[PDB]
């Protein structure tokens, strides 16, 4: 139970966390798109200075502009860690996959600008799974940018199982904008920008998902302007699980999240599919809808071999599970093996 | 049955 | 007895428990004056092996039972 | 030997991965442990065995049986039999038939000693156990905490009150509507001199 | 519904009164092991029936 001081960062595609160590909450937490002409705060997202142009470091899951994140980091050590970054372990948060070129560079970008005498990465869906307290299961993630069933199995991704859907931040951020203009309606990036936000403020504040097939509803309103809003508000969450209920805006096939998970678990190895199923995980910020966990667990179970227990995890409550993966890496750095297995300062030189 | 499972795991591994 | 050419074919974990790295059998290539025959004594010997300084291009004298 | 090579990095780096998440679990089931410890230390005869996980015996179903009369024609009396034979195991029974025939739960009281209150719950517990059971301590500051989630939820269906505590709070729960006003050992209940009698009377 | 509802939670309750294990002190020897553990095990394998001896020698790290 040895603590050292080291700051565990999770470069998201909608909110950046950060926080020391030994934390059950990130301290640190803002949007991660950064508006260059360059500033990266929630500062940023209001100030409405000379022609900006939002953009993230992230592109499908993958850091492309490496300026943005060296500015994103610095931003960080600077005002939010308010520590110099050259005395504390680090323990970046990747992609469900990475590749080796990218770990290469982001390892020497960190040992030659900061030099921080110890850093060190690992999957997301190993950090989710060990927040959840369980080695083997079913991460079932679903992002700001992408949504994946990552199979672990004593924490360690499953390369050979993992699957992926088209399920990102263009979830309803051009879908509820028609859903809205049907009744009535700084650059142009900012616009959208500011479009995406007021959309996900719109999807966390009514957007609820049903039990069933697509169905009658009540009318419910809300202000942004004010107007009263039918059955809208049930009909584009449907797309989520099933293609066949949305006809009309899901093209002619689509993986949903419960069609998702079943290609996952078909697709690893025996001996460990009743684990898997037995365990099964969320996470993501798309899992925060309401009634979402409900219908994923009761379309599941229909879908579900004989004899096969379905057991999730009822964390849905609470709205830690989209920060599940920070809550793992931080509980990471208070171990034992926080110092037997881990790279030092002189293991790449 | 899990010890069935993995005794005829052994014979697949005598085997091989 | 003859030159010993230690080598010890890795193979996979027990399979009745979990994965990791085990050792089912340990060949010893003893290369004597007629000619060479490796043996795929027991892999439990091992500890023997360590106990003596039984490096490769050495006599060993092996007991069967 | 490029293969094997190939195969055994692999092979090391799924090991490496493996110890990790072994010892992450081991010190995540550690706490857990450590959390747990902490928190935890013309008489008609049809009765329906529904949620009766404890096996009842011949003579308590007959007793069971011959006690139907007094929910079905609203009748009341007392029940006065030679300790040793379980009439709370009866009233167990009963309360689970008055779900098992009919859809009426209703909020329920039973009055037990101080000294009895943990058995009753045990007993509770152990014998048909599926149900919803508070208890009452700490009249002072405990009880205000358990009287916040009664008003408008139905938090609880059974009740396992206590003859002294009453008559603290008889302005609270005469307030809230009971169907089953249960009390053993009626024995302190037999001098009209004393104040209980009022007490209990407008509940 | 909320028959379900109390049943569980009674049997949680039943559970956590009768808890009042062998694996987790095994998982804390296992704590305790500096890590480079080498385990000597053998088990009886098939070719009373005919079968026979089968000799397994695990290495927790490639040090050992
Ligand atoms: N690339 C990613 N991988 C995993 N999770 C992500 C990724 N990008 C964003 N997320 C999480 O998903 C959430 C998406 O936000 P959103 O679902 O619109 O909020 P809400 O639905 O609660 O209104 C973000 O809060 C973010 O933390």
């Amino acid at each position: 139970g040895d603590e050292v001081g080291a700051l565990v960062f999770d470069i998201g595609s909608y909110t950046v966390r950060a926080g020391y160590a030994g934390e059950d909450c990130p301290k640190v937490d803002f949007p991660t798109a950064i508006g260059m002409v360059y500033y990266i705060d929630t500062n940023a997202l209001r100030v409405p200075r000379e022609n900006m142009e939002a953009i993230s470091p992230l592109k499908n899951g993958m850091v492309e502009d490496w300026d943005s994140f060296q500015a994103i980091l610095d931003h960080t050590y600077k005002m939010h860690v308010k520590s110099e970054a050259s005395l504390h372990p680090v323990l970046m948060s990747e992609a469900p996959w990475n590749t080796r070129a990218k770990r290469e560079k982001l390892t020497e970008l960190m040992f030659e600008h900061y030099n921080i005498p110890a850093f060190f990465l690992c999957k997301t869906a190993v950090l989710t799974a060990f927040a959840n307290g369980r080695s083997t299961g079913l991460i079932l993630d679903s992002g700001a940018t992408h949504t994946t069933a990552i199979p672990v199995h004593d924490g360690y991704v499953l390369q050979q199982g993992i699957v992926k859907s088209p399920l990102a931040g263009d979830f309803i951020t051009m879908q509820c904008r028609e859903l809205f203009q049907e009744m009535n309606i700084v650059t142009r990036s900012w616009h959208n920008y500011m479009c995406n936000c007021v959309i996900q403020d719109f999807q966390a504040s009514v957007l609820q998902v049903s039990d069933s097939t697509y169905d009658e509803q009540v009318a419910a309103q809300m202000p942004t302007y004010n107007c009263d809003f039918g059955a809208e508000r049930l009909k584009i969450p449907e797309g989520l699980f099933d293609p066949s209920n949305v006809k009309g805006l899901s093209g002619n096939t689509m993986l949903g999240v419960s069609h998702v998970v079943t290609t996952s678990v078909g697709m690893c190895d025996i001996d460990i599919r009743p684990g898997l199923y037995g365990s099964v995980i969320v996470a993501g910020g798309n899992t925060l809808i309401q009634s979402f966990t409900d219908r994923l667990n009761r379309e599941l179970s229909q879908k579900t071999p004989p004899s096969m227990r379905l057991k999730l995890i009822a964390n849905n409550t609470t709205v830690e599970r989209r920060f599940s993966s920070w809550i793992g890496g931080s509980i990471l750095a208070s171990l034992g093996t926080f110092q037997q297995m881990w790279i030092s300062k002189q293991e790449y030189e | 049955n899990s010890e069935d499972a993995v005794m005829t795991a052994v014979r697949a591994w005598e085997f091989w | 007895e003859g030159e010993v050419t230690e080598l010890t074919p890795c193979e996979t974990e027990n399979p009745m428990g979990g994965y990791g790295k085990t050792i089912s059998h340990v060949i010893i290539g003893l290369k004597t004056a007629k000619g060479t025959k490796q043996l795929k004594l027991d892999p439990s010997i091992f500890e023997s092996l360590q106990k003596e300084r039984v490096e490769a291009g050495d006599v060993i004298y092996i007991e069967a039972n | 030997r490029e293969e094997r090579g190939k195969k055994e990095e692999q092979s090391r780096l799924r090991r490496i991965a493996a110890s990790t998440a072994r010892e992450i679990e081991c010190f995540w089931s550690n706490i857990e442990q450590v959390v747990e410890i902490k928190l935890r230390v013309t008489s008609v005869k049809f009765n329906a065995p529904s949620l009766l996980y404890g096996a009842l015996r011949d003579y308590q179903k007959i007793g069971l049986d011959w006690l139907a009369k007094l929910y079905r024609k609203n009748l009341n009396g007392i029940l006065a039999d030679e300790a040793g034979l379980g009439k709370t195991v009866q009233i167990i029974a009963f309360f689970a038939h008055l779900a098992c025939n009919e859809g009426n739960w209703g909020p329920h009281l039973v009055v037990v000693r101080s000294c009895n209150i943990l058995k009753w719950e045990l007993e509770l517990k152990r014998w048909c156990p599926g149900l919803k059971i508070l208890s009452y301590i700490g009249s002072h500051r405990e009880l205000k905490a358990k009287r916040q989630e009664w008003a408008e939820p139905n938090s609880f269906h059974v009740c396992i009150t206590s003859y002294t505590q009453f008559f603290r709070g008889l302005t609270a729960f005469t307030r809230v509507r009971w169907k089953c006003l249960v009390i053993d050992e009626m024995q302190r209940v037999k001098g009209m001199t004393e104040r209980h009698w009022e007490a209990v009377f407008t509940l | 519904l909320l028959r379900e509802a109390k049943i569980t939670e009674e049997l949680n309750l039943r559970s956590l009164e009768t808890y009042e294990a062998d694996k987790k002190k095994q998982v804390h020897k296992k704590r305790k092991c500096p890590g480079p553990i080498i385990t000597y095990h053998s088990v009886t394998v098939p070719l009373p029936p005919a079968r026979c001896s089968r000799t397994f020698i695990t290495f927790s790290d490639d040090a050992t």
